């Protein structure tokens, strides 16, 4: 790639320290491996190192042995830095793919956890079918939520793959209700895990509003899950040291563990979660297959759910047909029966159907770019609008359309109303940008919107106060003492006691905080697509930069499409939208080969 | 014409003592470094010992060692001096001709057994206390 | 308005450039590099943020980086190449930790550093980008160069190490201007020989601090300036400070070989005569009021500081030329002394003294110290207050353990949530030659956990030697041998009575209070704990609490804890009724400690009790000798010696009281007799 | 202990957003508050808001005017000097606080950054080395004491 | 450091003592100086050769003042470019070389010297009784009153005030102890 | 015993401060010159040190670029640009800078201007707007009552055919690279940076200087106008672009002198 050629100093110093006095082939291989680890690739195939390097004959002329070291495997194994998996070496070459020792250890740990430990818990099928009939009222045709709950209560380790707006939390509530109704005398210490604190708060409020609807008992209300914890808080991570409280010796005393939003779980956090689990806990993973990739290097949920398209097994199809009482289709072929049985795919979205253009655009994002052009083209489904952004007049038109989008917010701001309706009007329209600085970014769009509110009579701003009425702020660090998480919006206004920032709590109330009490504050007229995950907006508007960047890809446009509830606008070129769909953010990993054998 | 007076000189003194301990105590073998550790734990104890002589006028040492004698030569000299006494004990063992006194108990042969297990190697530095029982000035008084 | 001061524009630019000019002469200590990374210019050059600097602080502190940039730098100083405790050793350690986990082991006798694992270790790739540059100029500024070659050196250093900014542009411009002016003054004489680096460095350091500022001399605010010769301006009020002896007149000794000082002429100028003429012009130029203040008494030892000779001649002429109307004809010397005492206003030593606020001739204008001088304020009330506290239903065992580990700390950091967060320790300047403190305790703990399974001690020795925590060469081997001997002597007693036991659950209901928890390694013989520590009362209290929570739900058996030096805490098995009674007593003590601060000192109170307790008769002695020995043990355990830190030297006990009153001492004694009595009652 | 209390106060002034450092600095003996006052300060949000506002004003004075003006405004608004003079045995503590303030003002003019003075104070707390200026002075001269 | 100190001493010699450098340029010593002249006389002259060896000009401050005085005393017409009037205000210390140059400058162009003296009478020293009579013949006149005022308080007893060496016994001890620079400047 | 502290009745001092105007407020081309304060002062020192009568020498420009520290490739384009500045006349009659002798020119005249009345911004901005046509926009600045002295540094004062003229240098000019620096853009820059008050104070100082120095002085007879010279706006084909000549109404100066006097 373009970024792969510009070598980081970390990769160069790693190649100079690890190889050192060895051949330059080992130096180039270590530099390419460190650059692919910095970009997020887990494994490095030797075919790309052999074919796509112009110095491969030059290093073939550099080595001088009896066999001349023609193969890359012999040239790597001749050095003391690469071994086959026995010596304590930094680089490991096992399946004609070179990785680091930590990445290879975590990959083998994940493969052991998802290939060997996942056994089948045999329970009573009649009581499970009765609870599924008494919980799910729909029993006429195939319902994927019932099959997901059955395959999550049947097996120990289960992954539920589903998009936003598909009723995932209702499925989790039905699963927990059938779990407590199945084991009456047996106690169940249900635990909930989340990667971020904001997603943990959303999970807590969702399961709170979901579990009170279903009828329970006096012993069943006692076994309600109390709170959802962060993965760094559940394992006991320290600021100074990386030592966990439940690392290897004492596992977490849990019965069932529901980990929501597994798409934001990287490989080291997954490996640290795996080593903390005992030999009897049942884990239920939640998240979307086509969602955005993990933060650090690695792709766990995507490489797990890539085998969900094959289907179930022949025996597991009959088992699910006997459990659910409906016709469950069978998957052709058998490669890994445990992982293909433990998976499930949610396709029927309830908050939007085929009538809405949002789901059709999300289905056409995974297809070719011409399908997305056809989806936007004919009649627009009264949901998706396309505005061309090339010059300064298109920028002024985009600012005018953002004024038309933020019209109700400014109308409730100027009328001096209650801040709750102000936050509710602000949470309906949102801009999504890719970069941070420059003319296309966070601080650029924020400064341009502030200058436009200074130009037109919409927002009065003092130049030396920095706390004018109506500025939107967002927090960058978590703060459990104040109740605000990372990615939470606040609106600064004057209620009569002074300029204070009002935040909308997920409990339904509003909290007025002093601006001096805010640990971090950044203007959020336009959010990044990575930082807007978990949130939901009614009217979203994507703004893509004209400069070619590896950030704008298929998954970024998919997360920008799924970020909108009903209305979505686009401000991008046709060539950028055509190139972002075809360029998929692939991450080379050894899970495709380890799960295949 | 212009110079900078410093108030505290302990930092440079500790730095020079650490440099001396680096250039003197690091390449020693085990049989010498054991005695060096028995004398001082580190350079801090040596600095605490010689801090009253490093400052001010350097004193004159009575009967100084020669300039060519190193730590290894002194260690080999003391090892040979111990080995000569060990050889003279191994040659003249198995006899008792002195008169038994009222102060001298008859368990002294057990002390000779304590001197029987002492002559194994010359890797140590501390002799047994039972050699104080083998003094002619103490045996004559007993 | 302050004038004639030295012009200080940007300290962290000029001082950092001066430190970079002393780069080959520097030892490359880790603190001097973290001080160079403290500059935002050098940090923004190598893309290092403030969070990256905060991570690099603990990374350098834990990776074993003390001094020495490279092994060639260690060999340059006529020192043996140790290979460890250098910047290259720490860089290799951090890169191996980025590549390999710490559980794998050593690779080139270098243990990896498991902290820097993710993308944050990219900042390590920034730090290795810095020190390499700190190598190149270290080889650049050592060789001596003529004046025609020193022209681009400072410019290349400025464009290499520093980044141009809006604020620091004028500092770099002044650096370039002074450097080019020095080189132009050197090349004006056409110097042909070589010029060393230190001479130009000292000349630039002298020329950079030479600038003065006098712009606001007469702006309108009151003027603060030094005495400048040939400048006499009439003013209404003229004040003089620092007119004591030694400071004024400023004496500048001649060079000695100057011929003008040997045969003086009329037009010769000296600094002493210039200062005397300045004092004369200050006396004449004063129109309305003349104020003179000098330091008369020393602030250190209260020594009398005599004034200058000019002020003494002035007060002598005043006393010999004028007299007071009170004593019209008394004497000549006595009236002079009375005038000189009436003019001399000996002010107080402290500003909060009530003598200054007494009405009369002089009166202070500081209204902030007026209620402080009136002595009409309320005193500091006691911190102890009765707070409302309701005992909850489910109180876990971990809360009781954290309470009975330290009751005052549990009252502070849990009730009012006040945790006194002390700053972390700084990085030491040298490699560890000895092992003492927390590192020795962690090494002994890992060695005891390794020898309890009969593992290879040599593998753990190589693991600790690959991290640099052990001393170099034979001394680390001697330390590891004596620690292995001590841990083997302890393990021969530990594994003599060890049985495989599993962790069990604890669910108790006592006085309507639920206790939920887990006990690890519960063997059928009872409870077995081992720690490489000394005989202390806190571990005995913890073992007694575990024995009470273990015997209350089944579990007939003894409880044993093995310390160092043949120290052993043993408790026999008890019935369910006595265990539930003592657990209810501890719960009542916990609910009393949450409302009021429970003054139960474990160490000093346990020492007082075991001095007063008699285990043979189960009764406390009341003779005067035991009552004096218990006070001696209490004063020994509260405030220790000059080698052992006492219990009273703590941030939680100094907040309550500053001095140990005998009333609070008797209260602590009574609380320890009430609570710590079953510790020594069931000890065997 | 007064140097550690001044360090906690400077850390609460520099970072008043995090309530943990401010709560650890308010409960010191320099402020002189009871446990009931700390409990009511943790319970009442408006009093903690007033405390955060006045500490932000102290930070603004410390960034604009320097060390000794901020310390004098803190000792005048809280009126802690009169309370330390009213308490028996607090005059030596007040003289130590004034000497620490004078040394911090003497060391603050040679430093540009605000956190650099806090790091210098923490280093001089960690360094017990004795200089001629950094020694303890006589607390009182009018009252006669037995001189050892 | 030695070169800088010797250059500062040579600058002080260029300012105050031009005759010593003029005699050192020839190579002859000055009778009655210190021992350092034995290394200071050949050090200066080899300097004057060295700037004679390079392309730098020869002229300096010491050798130019006598030619500057002579070319002003010997000239008949005023040179162009000179200012109309020069003020000397706030200056109480000048070398005799600068005053001898300013006297020849003031013979042509009117120069106003504003000198601040704390005493109104003559409070300086004397050289000779023939100079004492010359000072007694000189009398000041007021700017506005236009009346002649003498220098000393007593004209007949003015000789009794000065000592044999030439120092005036000042009655005020502060002026005698502090104003030595002004005492030399008024002389 | 009872003790009290004395209290000051009034303020210790009025707003007395000696301030200035700033206190009251292809590959090589001059358009591609780096815009900054240090390059502005470098160009100001280049225009100050260079003689206007003598032709510009390239080695002197190379020496000045060596002393300043700029690039050596800019030197042969800069000197011809300097000659392009010197060839452009700046007058209402077409008088160039080469016709000015050394006695006629005076560079960097420093003046102190007294004022004994409290300077009210509302009484001054209205008096400016009464006569100055550029004060149609420009809402008035707010400053405290300044009583005392005012410092100023005029760049150049020169006489020609018995008429005095002022010249100042502005050289930032970052936003213009084309020939758009017409009289309207220069007037907008004068209204934005508020150089009208500076030019009016310069006219007042020059009027007071010519009144104190020259006996039998008339403001209309001797003064000719004030010229502002934008260095990056001077073109060879456009003599009017780069220069900005303004003459007051000769009635604002007397009222401003009466206001500053008392």
């Amino acid at each position: 790639a373009v970024e792969h050629k510009q070598l980081r100093p970390l990769d160069v110093q790693f190649a100079l320290t690890v190889a050192g006095d060895e051949h330059p082939a080992v130096t180039l291989a270590a530099a390419l491996l460190s650059h692919d680890a910095g970009e997020g690739h887990v494994c490095l195939p030797l075919s790309r190192l052999e074919n796509n390097e112009a110095s491969h004959p030059l290093l073939a002329t550099c080595v001088s042995e009896i066999g001349e070291l023609q193969n890359w495997e012999e040239c790597l194994l001749a050095s003391q830095a690469v071994s086959r998996g026995d010596e304590p070496t930094p680089m490991i070459l096992c399946g004609d793919r070179l990785y680091l020792n930590r990445m290879w250890c975590n990959e083998r740990t994940v493969a052991r956890f998802f290939n060997e430990v996942n056994h089948a818990i045999e329970v009573d099928e009649a009581l499970l079918a009765q609870t599924l009939d008494k919980l799910f009222p729909v029993s006429d045709e195939i319902n994927w939520q019932k099959v997901a709950a059955a395959v999550a209560l049947t097996r120990r380790i289960s992954v539920i793959s589903g998009g936003p707006g598909t009723g995932k939390t209702t499925t989790v509530a039905k699963l927990l209700a059938a779990l407590i109704q199945m084991a009456d005398g047996e106690r169940c210490r249900i635990r909930l895990a989340a990667p971020t604190g904001k997603a943990a708060a959303r999970l807590t409020e969702s399961l709170g509003k979901a579990l009170r609807q279903l009828p329970l008992t006096d012993e069943q209300k006692k076994r309600i899950p109390e709170d959802a914890s962060t993965l760094h808080r559940l394992l006991g991570a320290q600021p100074g040291s990386q030592r966990l409280r439940h690392h290897a010796g004492n596992p977490l005393h849990l019965d069932v563990l529901v980990v929501d939003e597994a798409s934001m779980i990287d490989l080291p956090m997954m490996s640290r979660l795996i080593d903390a689990l005992p030999d009897h806990a049942r884990v239920i993973f939640l998240g979307d297959r086509d969602q955005l990739a993990s933060v650090e290097a690695g792709a766990v949920l995507g490489d797990i759910c890539a085998y969900a398209n094959a289907g179930f097994t022949a025996e597991r199809a009959r088992q699910l047909s006997r459990l659910t009482g409906t016709h469950v289709p069978a998957g052709t072929g058998t490669e890994a029966a445990s992982l293909r049985d433990s998976l499930c795919l949610l396709q029927k979205s309830y908050r939007f159907g085929s009538d809405s253009g949002i789901g059709q655009l999300a289905a056409a994002i995974n297809r070719g770019d011409k399908t997305a052009v056809k989806t936007v083209f004919q009649q627009d489904f009264t949901d998706i609008e396309k505005r061309l952004l090339q010059s300064g007049e298109d920028y002024i038109a985009m600012l005018e359309e953002a004024l038309a989008g933020y019209g109700r917010y400014l109308d409730l701001l100027q009328a001096r109303a209650e801040p709750d309706l102000i936050i509710q009007a602000f949470n309906e329209y949102q801009l999504l940008c890719a970069l941070r600085e420059g003319p296309f970014g966070v601080a650029g769009l924020n400064e341009r919107i502030e200058q436009f509110m200074q130009q037109k009579r919409k927002i009065h701003r003092h130049p030396h106060s920095r706390w004018y009425e109506g500025r939107p702020v967002m927090i960058a660090r978590n703060d459990s003492a104040l109740g605000l998480f990372n990615g939470d919006i606040g609106i600064a206004l004057d209620r009569g006691q002074g300029t204070r920032v009002w935040f909308a709590m997920p409990d339904g109330n509003i909290k007025s905080v002093q601006p001096s009490r805010l640990p971090e504050h950044e203007t959020t007229w336009a959010m990044t697509v990575h930082k807007s995950q978990g949130s939901e907006f009614d009217h979203a508007a994507l703004i893509l930069p004209s400069q070619r960047t590896p950030v704008v890809t298929r998954e970024l446009v998919y997360t920008a499409v799924t970020r909108a509830r009903r209305r979505l606008s686009l401000y991008a070129d046709e060539r950028i939208l055509s190139a972002a769909i075809a360029t998929r953010t692939e991450r080379r990993s050894g899970l495709a080969a380890l799960f295949s054998s | 014409f212009e110079q900078q007076l410093i108030e505290d000189e302990s930092l440079l003194r500790y730095q020079a003592c650490a440099d001396f301990w680096r250039r003197h105590c690091y390449p020693l073998p085990r049989e010498i470094a054991q005695v060096v550790f028995e004398t001082w734990k580190g350079p801090q104890a040596l600095l605490r010992d010689i801090n009253r002589y490093l400052q001010g006028e350097a004193p004159v040492i009575k009967a100084p060692p020669p300039d060519d004698e190193t730590l290894a030569s002194r260690h080999a000299q003391i090892v040979a001096r111990i080995d000569t006494v060990k050889q003279q004990w191994r040659d003249a063992v198995g006899e008792l001709d002195a008169l038994i006194e009222s102060s001298g108990i008859d368990r002294r042969k057990f002390n000779r057994s304590n001197q029987a297990k002492w002559i194994d190697k010359i890797s140590a530095w501390a002799e047994e206390e039972t050699n104080s029982y083998q003094l002619p000035e103490s045996l004559e008084k007993f | 308005a302050i004038s004639d001061r030295r012009a200080r524009q940007s300290h962290p630019v000029l001082e950092a450039f001066i430190s970079l000019l002393s780069l080959p002469d520097s030892r490359f200590v880790s603190e001097d590099v973290l001080a160079l990374l403290d500059v935002p210019v050098l940090a923004a050059r190598f893309d290092i943020t403030e969070e990256g600097l905060r991570y690099l602080r603990q990374w350098v502190n834990e990776s074993g980086i003390r001094w020495g940039i490279d092994d060639d730098n260690v060999r340059e100083l006529e020192l043996p190449a140790t290979g460890q405790h250098t910047w290259r050793f720490g860089l290799t350690r951090m890169l191996l930790g980025y590549a390999m986990e710490s559980a794998q082991g050593e690779w080139q006798s270098v243990l990896p550093y498991d902290e820097s694992s993710g993308l944050i270790a990219e900042l390590v790739g920034h730090l290795a980008s810095l020190l390499m540059q700190l190598n190149i100029w270290r080889r650049g500024l050592a060789q001596e160069r003529p004046l025609e070659e020193w022209l681009p050196v400072c410019r290349d250093m400025l464009n290499a190490f520093f980044l141009p900014d809006a604020e620091t542009e004028a500092a770099m411009t002044l650096i370039e201007q002074q450097w080019q002016a020095i080189i132009a003054e050197g090349l004006g004489a056409q110097y042909g020989d070589a010029v060393p680096l230190s001479l130009l460095r000292d000349e630039l350091a002298q020329r950079l601090d030479q600038e003065r500022i006098s712009q606001r001399f007469l702006a309108g605010p009151v003027n603060i300036c030094t005495l400048m010769p040939m400048r006499s301006i009439p003013f209404k009020v003229v004040c003089l400070l620092g007119m004591n002896d030694g400071v004024y007149p400023r004496q500048l000794a001649p060079l000695g070989f100057d011929l003008m000082s040997q045969k003086p002429k009329r037009g010769d100028r000296s600094r002493r005569d210039d200062d005397r003429y300045l004092f004369l012009e200050a006396l004449i130029s004063a129109q309305q009021k003349l104020y003179i203040s000098y330091i008369g008494r020393s602030i250190q030892d209260n020594s009398e500081r005599f004034p200058s000779v000019l002020v003494q001649e002035l007060i002598d002429y005043i006393g010999q030329s004028h007299y007071l109307p009170g004593d019209e004809a008394l004497n000549c010397d006595e009236s002079e002394a009375r005038v000189k005492a009436h003019l001399t206003c000996l002010h107080t030593r402290m500003p909060f003294d009530p003598q200054n606020y007494q009405p009369g001739e002089r009166q202070s204008y500081a209204r902030e110290w007026l209620p402080a001088a009136s002595q009409a304020g309320k005193a500091h009330s006691e911190f102890v207050q009765p707070l409302p506290f309701t005992l909850p239903e489910t109180v876990p065992l971990e809360t009781l353990q954290r309470f009975w580990a330290h009751p005052v700390r549990a009252f502070f950091q849990m009730r009012l949530q006040v945790n006194f967060r002390t700053e972390d320790s700084e990085i030491p300047d040298t490699e560890p030659f000895i092992l003492e403190g927390l590192s020795r305790y962690q090494i002994n703990q890992q060695l005891l956990n390794a020898l309890v399974e009969q593992d290879d001690a040599e593998r753990l020795f190589r693991r600790f030697r690959a991290a640099g925590d052990l001393p170099y060469g034979a001394f680390g081997e001697i330390f590891w041998e004596t620690q292995c001997q001590e841990m083997q002597q302890l393990a021969d007693r530990v594994i003599a009575c060890r049985q495989p036991g599993q962790s069990m659950e604890i669910d108790l209901a006592c006085n309507g209070v639920q206790i939920t928890g887990w006990l690890p390694q519960v063997q059928p013989d009872g409870l077995l704990r081992w720690r490489p520590s000394l005989l202390s009362v806190a571990q005995g209290m913890q073992l007694w609490l575990e024995h009470l929570v273990y015997c209350a739900s089944g579990g007939n058996g003894e409880s044993r804890l093995f310390l160092r030096k043949d120290g052993e805490w043993r408790f026999p098995p008890l019935a369910a009724e006595q265990a539930l009674h003592y657990l209810s007593q501890l719960i009542e003590g916990y609910r009393e400690g949450m409302s009021a601060p429970l003054l139960v000192l474990p160490e000093s109170g346990g020492a007082w009790l075991k001095t007063c307790y008699d285990a043979q008769n189960d009764a406390m002695l009341d003779d005067d000798s035991t009552l004096q020995k218990a006070r001696t043990k209490f004063l020994q355990a509260y405030e220790g010696n000059m080698m052992v830190r006492g219990e009273g030297d703590d941030i939680w006990y100094q907040r309550l009281w500053r001095q140990l009153t005998p009333e609070t001492m008797e209260a602590i004694v009574e609380q320890s007799q009430r609570f710590l009595l079953p510790l020594f009652r069931f000890n065997q | 202990l007064e140097a550690q209390e001044m360090l906690w106060l400077l850390q609460a002034v520099m970072t008043p957003e995090r309530e943990n450092t401010l709560r650890s600095a308010l409960a010191t003996s320099m402020m002189g508050l009871n446990a009931l006052d700390i409990e009511t300060l943790n319970n009442d949000e408006h009093a903690w808001d007033v405390v955060v506002e006045e500490f932000d004003g102290y930070r603004q004075i410390w960034r604009k005017r320097g060390v000794m003006p901020m310390l004098r405004a803190l000792m005048s608004a809280r009126n802690i000097a009169e309370n330390l003079l009213a308490t028996a045995g607090g005059e030596r503590r007040l003289t130590d606080i004034l000497h620490i303030s004078e040394l911090l003002q003497e060391a603050g003019t040679q430093l540009e950054s605000e956190h650099a003075l806090v790091r210098w104070l923490s280093q001089h707390i960690l360094e017990p080395d004795s200089n001629a200026s950094s020694q303890q002075m006589r607390l009182e001269s009018d009252k006669h004491l037995v001189q050892i | 450091q030695l070169s800088s100190k010797a250059a500062d001493l040579f600058d002080q010699y260029l300012v105050y003592r031009p005759d010593w450098l003029a005699q050192w340029e020839t190579g002859h010593l000055v009778e009655g100086l210190g021992e350092a002249q034995a290394w200071q006389a050949p050090l200066w002259k080899a300097l004057v050769e060295y700037t004679h060896q390079l392309g730098q000009p020869r002229w300096h401050r010491a050798n130019l003042y006598q030619r500057f005085i002579e070319t002003l005393e010997s000239a008949t017409t005023c040179p162009p470019g000179l200012p109309s009037r020069v003020f000397i205000c706030g200056i109480s210390a000048l070398p005799p070389v600068y005053l001898q140059a300013l006297q020849a400058l003031g013979k042509h162009i009117e120069i106003h010297l504003l000198f601040t003296n704390p005493c109104r009478y003559y409070w300086g020293d004397i050289k000779d009784p023939a100079y004492l009579a010359k000072l007694l013949t000189r009398q000041r006149r007021h700017s506005f009153e236009d009346r002649e005022l003498p220098l000393f308080r007593d004209s007949e007893n003015a000789g009794q005030l000065f000592n044999s060496d030439g120092e005036q016994d000042v009655g005020n001890p502060l002026l005698a102890s502090w104003g030595k620079l002004g005492r030399d400047y008024i002389y | 015993a009872e003790l009290n502290a004395k209290t000051l009745q009034r303020l210790p001092g009025d707003n007395w401060r000696v301030t200035s105007y700033s206190g009251l407020q292809p590959t090589l081309t001059p358009h591609q010159f780096p815009r900054g304060a240090s390059p502005g002062t470098f160009l100001h020192s280049l225009f100050e040190d260079l003689d206007f009568t003598q032709p510009v020498d390239p080695n002197w420009v190379r020496e000045k670029l060596e002393l300043g520290g700029f690039e050596s490739q800019w030197e042969p384009v800069l000197t011809e640009w300097i000659t392009a500045v010197l060839q452009a006349p700046l007058n209402e009659t077409g008088v160039s800078l080469s016709q000015l002798s050394a006695r006629n020119k005076q560079v960097e005249m420093e003046f102190y201007l007294p004022i004994s009345e409290p300077l009210i911004a509302s009484q001054l901005d209205t008096l400016i707007r009464q006569f100055d046509p550029l004060s149609a926009g420009c809402p008035p600045l707010e400053f405290m009552q300044v009583r005392g002295m005012l410092k100023g540094f005029i760049d150049l004062v020169f006489r020609h055919e018995g008429r005095y003229y002022l010249l100042a240098y502005k050289s930032n000019w970052l936003g213009e690279d084309s020939s758009a620096y017409t009289q309207q853009a220069m007037a907008a820059a004068m209204q934005a940076h508020r150089y009208d008050l500076q030019y009016q104070l310069y006219t007042l100082a020059l009027h007071r200087y010519l009144r104190h120095r020259i006996a039998d002085y008339d403001y209309e007879h001797h003064f000719g106008g004030v010229i502002y010279l934008f260095l990056r706006g001077v073109d060879k084909e456009h003599p009017q672009q780069g220069i900005y000549t303004t003459r007051p109404n000769a009635g604002l100066i007397a009222l401003m002198d009466e206001m500053f006097a008392g």
